[PDB]
């Protein structure tokens, strides 16, 4: 019954692994959408036909 | 701990997504309301002061 | 987001599951009654004595 009691105290650390995950997960996505944000601005500006005050 | 009386993550993904549905339905308006994408300096800025200045 | 996921994982910290002590809160008043008749058979122990004099 010990060990039981030990499986009771494993739990809580994997619940713990997993609260992180999801922290990290959550500021990986915007992220991701930053990312895709910057591609895009980057995009637009390597044009040669641009004006010298919107690049 | 799926049977929690003090919380649910149910409720707070679901009220993100009802967020996110309003967000959008805040920027179709806008657009409906003013009759172009880039009204405002918020919408695009390169784009806008092109305008602008054009 | 943040704040909400926060709350979400406190809560998975602290937080109870109802359904077994509902099961444990049974079988412990069923054994309170239990223990209280085998603690009246065991009272009524010596009794017996008065007869044998």
């Amino acid at each position: 019954s010990a060990t039981a009691a030990s499986m009771n105290a494993v739990k809580d650390s994997l619940q713990r692994g997993q609260s992180t995950i999801d922290v990290a997960l959550a500021a990986g996505d915007t992220i991701t959408d930053l990312l895709g944000k910057m591609k895009e601005k980057a995009l637009a500006a390597s044009d040669t036909s641009l004006n010298t005050a919107s690049f | 701990a799926l049977n929690s009386i003090n919380t649910n993550a149910g409720a707070m993904i679901a009220l993100q997504n009802l967020n996110g549905t309003n967000s959008e339905l805040t920027t179709v308006q806008q657009r409906i309301n003013t009759g172009k994408k880039i009204a405002s300096a918020k919408d695009n800025g390169a784009i806008w002061a092109t305008a602008k200045n054009q | 987001k943040l704040q909400d996921s926060l709350d979400a994982g406190v809560g998975n910290l602290v937080d109870a599951d109802l359904a077994k002590e509902s099961a444990k809160l049974q079988s412990l008043q069923t054994k309170q009654q239990l223990g209280v008749q085998a603690l009246s058979i065991a009272n009524q122990s010596s009794s017996s004595i008065l007869s044998l004099f």
